């Protein structure tokens, strides 16, 4: 699946 | 199997890190990198390739990155997070 | 001043851990160091320098290093830290 | 003054 990237 | 949990105090700010994931319930929720000179960083509480189990104690297990976000948004002054060692 | 808590789950085994104090009240207990290959070691989350506020969410605060002794025999199988940056 | 250690 897509992988995504998250910033927090 | 080395899971432990951190909270982390933001002072009004971000974690200071990037996680990484998939919409398939059962991929793992990885940190993927540190912000340099970031609240992650600085504590040395958590680092790149540790999987994220659970946030503010709702736990991830076969749940897709959407939901990390979702509760992500939702975090107050302090993050709790469960953290299993890769 | 940066805090943040972890909490380790120790089971029977040792946190491997190794503190140093003095029983004058405000001086402060620090981690002096770490088991090569202990829990607190693998984790990655626990560092040397670091100081110690509280263990199970009791305080430190103006009390000697004997009192974090008994509070770590008493902590159970989980053990709580609240750890100040040094 | 002291110093002391205990390891857990």
């Amino acid at each position: 699946a897509t992988v995504r990237t998250y910033s927090c | 199997a080395i899971i432990y949990t951190v909270e982390l105090k933001r002072y009004g700010g971000p974690l200071g890190i990037t996680i990484s994931g998939t919409e398939e319930p059962f991929d793992p929720i990885i940190i993927s990198s540190l912000t340099k000179g970031g609240l992650a960083e600085r504590t040395g509480a958590i680092h790149i390739g540790d999987r994220i189990l659970a946030i503010n104690s709702s736990s991830l297990k076969g749940k897709p990155l959407s939901e990390a976000i979702h509760l992500l948004q939702m975090a107050g002054e302090t993050v709790t997070l469960k953290i299993k060692k890769q």
